[PDB]
């Protein structure tokens, strides 16, 4: 990527999923890659989008 | 016969016959209670923003 903004639309701090972050980015190649937190701050659903 | 309390009423009071009753004197004020079930709640990014 290049120049990649993240926005938080929803924010609850419920025990499921309950979040919804929108990165708006920018990408030389299309094509899936892995996404992840590195730390225990959020648990994300997907593995790769 | 110093005339009907349909012309004398304080607030603009509206007096009826076969029920006596009183209709939409402008006074005081009512007081509501909601209890909403969580279900109505949508959440946020369901809703244009």
């Amino acid at each position: 990527l290049s120049a990649a903004e993240c926005t938080l639309n929803e924010c609850v701090y419920s025990s499921d999923f309950g979040g919804i972050a929108t990165v708006k980015y920018s990408a030389s190649k299309s094509g899936k890659c892995a996404v992840h937190v590195p730390s225990g701050t959020a648990t994300l659903k997907e593995a790769a989008v | 016969k110093a005339p009907s309390l349909k012309f004398t009423a304080p607030f603009g009071c509206e007096i009826y016959t076969n029920p006596i009753r009183a209709e939409n004197c402008a006074v005081g004020s009512i007081p509501l209670a909601f209890d909403i079930p969580d279900a109505l709640f949508t959440r946020v990014s369901e809703t244009p923003t």
